[PDB]
């Protein structure tokens, strides 16, 4: 709410909320680090959203505190006191908060404080699901985790691998460029496509009405929002890049059809079926991290019936799929949303950019997060939230 | 040549009629008091529907930036917009609204 | 006025002019460096309440002209061109000033202007004391140095020792870090409090009135004003911390008792006595250089009768006293500072602060520092004051 | 053109477009670079008055489009794709520009696009001229480059060499230093004062009245528009500085006579003459970046009659004037105009500064500027122009 | 039970008077008009004492942060503040204050 | 010298501002307020800047260079940024006749 000029938010009629929404989305699910990242008792720091959070595992469960003192404002992380296994004291003037509710159960400094027991640190729900830890950054009792995920990330033998890291450049240029039918034009060089033998257009020539190119879902069994890029339903894949007639670009060749079905999820989560091998499936978050990065969050799933299947799965992931295609594939989506930060970071580009055919699909998207997020994380949400009577 | 949009009592001052045609881009019918104007329905400057903007006199403002048109002559009125769009041509034959099938 | 947002200026109303003055008071004394730092004929460059300013010691005397050519504003340090032993001559159009005056007396790039003996640099009165460098950053004639110091610090006994670096947090955090009665609990594991057996609680359980935990003074003859921070007249030191009623850390149990005496005063500077030994006094200064950073000019004091005597005091100084306590104890003062920075950096830290019972000692400071301040410095003073004709 | 706070402007009433022109005058030309240093079919990147460009040559002749994608406002130059001789296609959706006119001429990833021949990248005219890059940055078909040269400096007979880079000050620290009459003082210990035997005053008492100070060129039948320094007609110049009456600084009492002809001219460049030998002329640039930066386009010419004599001055340069003159001489000029930054950065040194005699001269040109410049460079102009109804 | 407080006359309309209880947290008993209220006097965002506010209407304005409590509910009215204010029921008879022994 | 000629009262509209130049000396500027005459130095404090080319309101003239200002009876500085005082001289009418004293005030 108020975070980018009021001239330029009254001109974008179609999406204000999702151009106001520079820190992202608050009351949403996100995944921040894996499971593995976090051992028993050592906390771990991170920014979500603009906030400095704390994540600590007790008896095996995860447990988040802002990572902000309510005295005077200082990060307990600068010097971790850690006292009692269910507590945290803050190295200034000993506040010390529970993790279970972040409740300000005993001030050190003084044992008579009136303030004890009076306070509470904010806490965030944490939910951790196939080797990724999620933080419900939002207010109230959170809804379940399926609402925040794709289709099938979630399914019983669906096993996921990742990689998880800072990317500079807000998220929703992550979120547009991952799901921007044309954009397959910057991966036409891809190792991956000559390694995996891809069939890789380099365009789109739609076909149909504009309503027939995208398949907006407005509510799932389990509550999710999200859009389809239907461009290849009725498009022509361009396979022959002209200029004045002349080819001067072909598109690959390759057997393997992947990427059949492309969505796009609130709060921000890509899922490319199938991807990058056509027995595999591809989700990644582009997480807001301040307003001006994101962790690119991705992961590969393949369904695994038994043990056997997950060892091979993760022996292949660690010599194929994590440097030929996370790496190999996604190295030029890093530097194409770094691109795009210059024009965008005046909040000008999102009115002076000049979209052609295939950007319905991000039209569609603006829209769905215009009207389904379920709230705009304001600068004050880090500070404070501010009124006044 | 002509098509048949609708009848002249069917739109009130200061609204927008959208025209789809058969094989061809959908045209934008704007009824200023009592009389119509035509030109294609995408902005010039994008993607956008100019059907589901904001007709203020005989200025057509795009939904999507803020960008705007004088439907009279199709000349850009407001940025970001710089195209000129494209002005077909109305007849309004026994309170009966038509629009040319190309532009003038 | 006019350095923070009106509408948080407002909500604290109890000390607005504090909150305000985030690039220090005007018309008060500073230390900003130590006498054997500035020799003669060699001027030294530094920023004081965001000004620049130069100072040179010419036949021993120091003087203090603003580092800012009134001409196109460049700074005459870039190239310093002392031509005369009491002038100095703008490496760019030659206007050359007179350090005792800051008088535009020559221009050797045109001898027939006008503008000779018709304009003036502006000066600030310095004075040593102690080895130490004040300059008094106000306009008029200035009041005693004695005002602007703690009391004892110029005792003819005291022999001053110090060290002085720049530290990067706004000068009000650090007065308030120092002042700050339940700060203690930083320092349980400094080496001094081992290696110099001192008795330290982990903090204070309050007793009495309001009134009570501090003692305000204004009533000083040499007109000082400042606060004693008293929580432990009527308050029970804390040895045992306690969460959950159990005990999970102790305070030092040591035989030599110091810092029961502590008091902050205008326009910053804290007095801790005795400390870091029964038989001595820490006076330390938080000046502001601008919003973002302060010099952080400390000073232990112990009495001293002769040559010989100041002379054991200055060995077991070097040896000890500065790397165990100016710098064992204190660098933790140093981070707490840091650490408090971006939660006050966007001036919301002053509203959205929860403050608990010893508080109450930085509560007295900001209303006193607010009442009897000599003036907000603005970004006004820095780039040239503004009036217009009414 | 709203660059500066409306106060500061409302109260420099005799040159306020001159100081709300942060980001330089807009429809003048500009050196930005020399020719040796652009070869056939290798665009080169540049800023010039805050936006950026690339130059291309093809068969040997010089364009310039804007180095921003119409589409999402990316940099085309973070990956050049030249496919065909008179074509760049963006990297990202291979949008393809014509860089005779800019015209969006084919989409690689749409070929059916609607964009297609509608869209226009912007395009600036390009002039080589004495070996030296001119770019117009300005709108509409441009004036002949004579207007903003100083005179002799387009001589046929007239052998211009030199060098460029770039210096951290706005540009016109730089153009009022270079014209200022008494900052001869900060050359007073040059190396080329006494390897080359020169004759420099401290400074100048002047004589007779402000009119005569000055002559203020507005008569060119080229069009010219500028400033004449003249203060030494009526001047004594100072040649022992003295204090109390004491002598303590003496001027350079050599042979050779130089720098008795200087002249400012608009956009901003400066002549010289004769200098820095009595047989050659100096003429140089301060070019607008961005509101922090400019070019220091620096040229030395002299009268050449053969490739002997272009010679025997191009060995000269390169052993002599180069490194004792442009950078023995001028590199002090440097952190002059860095000096005066702080000062003027906040924009408040246009009122504060106290200025004495010598500065009637900066004063005239301030007031040339002001009345005569082509336009004042806008933000806007960078993002977009705006406006509304 | 109910602690005789003071006078309804002691009081002028639009002040606040602290009231000290041995073994206890003080109370702020505030007079709007003609009508009495009261809560605990200590802001709950800091050690400020509420008595030493400013009353507007029925909400009183913490002297510390500027937070604010509504004196009859006792809900949060301007941030900083977030934790509700205690209330206990006053009752005014025969010219006498009277403020309930326990929150409620 | 010690009383220069000017013009004749009646040649001055009440608000306006003359030049007067001297021989070997810095210019002055007479100013009418109402039917009351004053004059300072013409050259402003803060520059270089020509005082009977800037604009009289009331009793204070502004100068056109940088907005600063000065009481014209007192020569005190009235606007930033503005800070040394104009030297004032003394002026008087004779038969209809302005006149304007050849050396300043002196305190
Ligand atoms: S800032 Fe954490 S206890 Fe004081
Ligand atoms: S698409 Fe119409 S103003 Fe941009
Ligand atoms: S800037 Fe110092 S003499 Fe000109
Ligand atoms: S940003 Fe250049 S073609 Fe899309
Ligand atoms: S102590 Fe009351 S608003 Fe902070
Ligand atoms: S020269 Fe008059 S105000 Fe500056
Ligand atoms: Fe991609
Ligand atoms: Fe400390
Ligand atoms: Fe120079």
């Amino acid at each position: 709410m108020a975070n980018v000029d009021e001239a330029i938010l009254k001109r974008v009629k179609g999406w204000a909320p999702y151009v106001d929404a520079k820190l992202g989305f608050r009351n949403h699910w996100y995944p921040v680090m894996f499971s593995k990242e976090i051992n028993e008792g050592e906390p771990k720091t991170l920014k979500l959203l603009g906030e400095n959070l704390l994540v600590n595992r007790i008896d095996g469960k995860l447990y988040c505190l802002k990572d902000r003192c309510l005295h005077r404002g200082v990060q307990l992380s600068v010097k971790v006191e850690c006292k009692t296994k269910s507590t945290i004291t803050c190295w200034y003037h000993a506040w010390t908060y529970r993790w279970e509710d972040g409740v300000l159960c005993d001030i050190l400094t003084n044992p008579t404080s009136a303030q004890i027991g009076r306070q509470k640190l904010k806490t965030y729900p944490v939910q951790e699901a196939k080797g990724c830890v999620f933080i419900y950054l939002g207010d109230g009792d959170p809804p379940p985790l399926a609402r925040d995920t794709p289709p099938n990330f979630l399914d019983d033998d669906m096993e996921i691998l990742g990689k998880n890291q800072i990317i500079k450049s807000n998220w929703r240029l992550a979120v547009e460029n991952g799901f921007d039918p044309s954009h397959i034009y910057i991966h036409k060089d891809s190792i991956l496509v000559k390694d995996n033998d891809l069939a890789l257009p380099l365009g789109f020539a739609p076909g149909g009405d504009r309503k027939q190119q995208t398949r907006v879902v407005d509510d799932d069994v389990v509550g999710r929002k999200g859009v389809y890029d239907l461009i290849g339903e009725h498009g022509v894949p361009v396979f022959e890049g002209t200029i004045g007639g002349e080819v001067v670009r072909e598109g690959a060749y390759g057997e393997k059809i992947v990427a059949n079905d492309i969505s796009i999820w609130l709060p921000g989560v890509l899922k490319v079926n199938p991807f990058p091998n056509p027995d595999m499936m591809q989700f990644e978050w582009y997480v807001p991290i301040d307003e001006n990065t994101h962790y690119y969050f991705q992961t590969l799933g393949k369904p695994c019936a038994n043990d056997e299947e997950r060892k091979k799965y993760e022996q292949e992931f660690e010599s194929k799929w994590k440097p030929m295609a996370l790496e190999g594939f996604n190295n030029d989506d890093i530097w194409a949303r770094e691109a795009m930060v210059d024009f965008y970071a005046d909040d000008k580009g999102w009115v002076n950019e000049i979209l052609f055919e295939s950007d319905e699909a991000i039209v569609a998207w603006r829209k769905l997060a215009s009207e389904h997020n379920q709230g705009i994380q304001t600068q004050a949400h880090v500070s404070g939230l501010e009124h006044h009577h | 040549i002509w098509l048949k949009v609708c009848a002249a009592s069917d739109m009130q001052p200061g609204t927008i009629r959208r025209v789809n045609r058969v094989g061809a881009a959908p045209l934008a019918v704007y009824r200023v008091g009592d009389q119509f104007y035509a030109t294609e329905d995408t902005c010039t400057h994008g993607i956008a529907s100019l059907s589901e903007g904001t007709l203020d006199g005989d200025v057509i403002e795009c939904p999507f930036h803020g960008g705007a048109f004088n439907v009279c002559t199709g000349m850009p009125a407001s940025s970001p917009c710089t195209v000129p769009l494209g002005v077909f041509e109305v007849e309004v034959k026994e309170g009966e609204v038509y629009v040319a099938g190309e532009k003038k």
